[PDB]
RNA sequence: GGGGAGUACGGUCGCAAGAUUAAAACUCAAAUGAAUUGACGGGGGCCCGCACAAGCGGUGGAGCAUGUGGUUUAAUUCGAUGCAACGCGAAGAACCUUACCUACUCUUGACAUCCAGAGAACUUUUCAGAGAUGAAUUGGUGCCUUCGGGAACUCUGAGACAGGUGCUGCAUGGCUGUCGUCAGCUCGUGUUGUGAAAUGUUGGGUUAAGUCCCGCAACGAGCGCAACCCUUAUCCUUGUUUGCCAGCGAGUAAUGUCGGGAACUCCAGGGAGACUGCCGGUGAUAAACCGGAGGAAGGUGGGGAUGACGUCAAGUCAUCAUGGCCCUUACGAGUAGGGCUACACACGUGCUACAAUGGCGCAUACAGAGGGCGGCCAACUUGCGAAAGUGAGCGAAUCCCAAAAAGUGCGUCGUAGUCCGGAUUGGAGUCUGCAACUCGACUCCAUGAAGUCGGAAUCGCUAGUAAUCGUGGAUCAGAAUGCCACGG
């Protein structure tokens, strides 16, 4: 990736751990069946104001050794390309080629 | 075209460079840790003849093994302390001598890589390696240097093979390694294969 | 397997996990006194 | 020397056609002979592949989905282009992603090292703004002690530097497609030839196979073939829970429910088995071939993995890396809203149809494989329903996803634009998310388009295959007609 595209995601990860409690709490008012409709609106209002990048939805899982946005695999944290190169070198434990 | 020699033989005759059980959560972190450790150790042990960093994780720790031609050059406290930092877990570091360091594909390529960065004849470097190996008792060896060779405007790929290198035989104990000589013309790849005899009986 | 396209070209890896129960680096022990 | 040219002019000869004698200017750096290696031939011989034939089901036609082109657009980022690009990179574009566009913003910078100085970090809470940011507002101000010190983080300043999904894949590495899992591709030594080279590697049989056997100026060897690996067929041995339940007794509305069992299914570690080994025939007593016995399995048992040397300056500088080039108050950086989803249309790949071997309602049966913690979500209640309350269990042979569907049983439709088909649209919602207008999925209600088996042409398939039927997974907040996989 571009170094900025990597940087954008560090920031996002920082901004999600920061506001998790607050966001989650707000959201858990825009919901509560036996809440107040008036207070419901105030919860909606505060969640418009929190940094957008504090939404976890706004994170794109990226390759840890490069920063490839596509082709990701969660188990490893790498793109296909890096998963493979790691596996072949014997650097992912347990993971070999498979036939059946 | 061709499968990775270490890849296909993992489990058959080729051990793993990483041995730790993780559940999915940890698995991807452990992997990123290992990369940082490797990237660090490699970047520090540039003039220590490094081949292979084996990263165990015995419970909540990280044991490294710098297999090296130069246990002397390896300092160790600083490495141990540095790894322990990156991993964030009480790290050990063990050392293993590569006894015959010219029958190690990684070093052999690293050698040729250095030599090509110092402006040596690619045929000279390639050929000396083949001979040293076949003398020290390689059952065979291939070396393929690929790039702008002697700074040619067109990239080509020359390779010399002596002995057997039976890549389709899985019981064959083949050591493979890519190196890269970075030069004024560009990158120059050094693939090295070294056949050290079929292992009957499995891993 | 390809850095770019070539979609039909593909490697398939597995991680098998073995699990043994005994009822009195790489192995994950989990003792359960019930 | 090759062209000029056996030509011009002159002479001679001829009825003529023309013959014969025979230049030059100019021009080119060759023209040429023989032989060698390849490639090619609408040359020959011999062989193989779902190559054709034989079949079976498709595409082409419809509506949708998806990709591409074209066009449009402020932008519709960039790449992939016969085979071998076109459901491809992308294993999942509302924002983010994002590379593009418009607008607002910043230049030692979003990101990095160095240096100096200041401030712990951080924490509220607030105004302005689309937001980035900027100015105000409180709490906290710890570590490590040389104690002007360690760190570390924050901020500002300095210039070195940073940054670039900018260009070059025709400078590269790495990776990949392709011939094709085709049976080839070569070397040493010896021999032959002035030599390029040849021989080996050809020839007689044979094989899936340069597979093997004989011949033979070749003798050996290497990379390929095969084997070694995974899986699947059957058996044994070790063990027995979270799986099992034969024989066991006791229950429950039913439950392997539960005592108990270790039998069996199964799970998983270790072994056994298939070798043309055996018999008969055939052939050169060769290789091998045809057939038979035993056997779960027969001649490579089935499937997978494994891709020789190279070919296409094939693909990828946008995964990454990298030579050079270029940009550095901008080709770097932040943000907000658009866009990649546009559409006169063309094509590629799909999905669903056109119906009775069917639809429809009801009743009832048999799977495999996989996934799951900010996850999978039982039960209950509520709702027509999406779901919502709400509440267990489960990091899993335990709990959950979870229902198999084709099938079978009995009705109904009565063969048509229908009890086919499902588009489109109106309306009412649920859910995810800061946010579903552009541009999500889902539900309900209604609406019920095209289509009545598809020209030329063309694609896939030789067996648990095709066809058909559901099922799971990655990516993933949400979004699968694609993809990977699983069984009937």
């Amino acid at each position: 990736a571009k170094n900025s595209m990597k940087a954008r995601e560090a920031k996002r990860a920082k901004l999600v751990a920061k506001f998790a409690e607050k966001r989650s709490a707000l959201k858990a008012i825009i919901s509560d069946v036996n809440a107040s409709e008036e207070d419901r609106w105030n919860a909606v209002l505060k969640l418009q104001s929190l940094p957008r990048d504090s939404s976890a939805s706004r994170q794109r899982n990226r390759c840890n050794q490069t920063g490839r946005p596509h082709g990701y695999l969660r188990k490893f944290g790498l793109s296909r390309i890096k998963v493979r190169e790691a596996c072949m070198k014997g650097e992912i434990p347990g993971l070999r080629k498979a036939s059946w | 075209q061709k499968v990775h020699p270490n890849g296909i033989r993992l489990g058959i005759v080729k051990p793993w460079n990483a041995t730790w059980f993780a559940n999915t959560k940890d698995f991807a972190d452990n992997l990123d840790g290992d990369f940082k450790v490797r990237q660090f150790l490699t970047g520090e042990l540039k003039k220590a003849s490094l081949s292979r960093i084996v990263i165990e994780r015995p419970a909540k720790s990280i044991r490294v093994t710098i297999h090296t031609a130069r246990p002397g050059v390896v300092d160790v406290e600083k490495l141990r302390a540095a790894v322990a930092k990156i991993a964030g877990v009480p790290a050990q570091i063990n050392i293993a001598e590569v006894r015959k360091p010219e029958l190690d594909a990684q070093l052999v390529g690293d050698s040729i890589a250095s030599q090509l960065e110092r402006r040596v004849m690619f045929r000279r470097a390639m050929k000396r390696a083949v001979q040293n190996a076949m003398r020290l008792g390689a059952k065979g060896i291939k070396v393929e240097v690929s790039g702008r060779l002697g700074g040619a405007e067109i990239a080509r790929s020359e390779w010399y093979r002596e002995g057997r290198v039976p890549l389709h035989t899985l019981r064959a104990d083949i050591d493979y390694a890519t190196s890269s000589a970075h030069t004024q013309y560009g990158v120059i790849g050094i693939k090295t294969w070294i056949f050290k005899g079929e292992i009957l009986g499995g891993m | 397997i390809s850095p770019h396209v070539n979609k039909k070209a593909r490697d398939q890896y597995e991680i098998r996990t073995h699990k043994r129960l005994i009822d009195i680096a790489g192995v994950d022990v989990q003792i359960s006194l019930g």
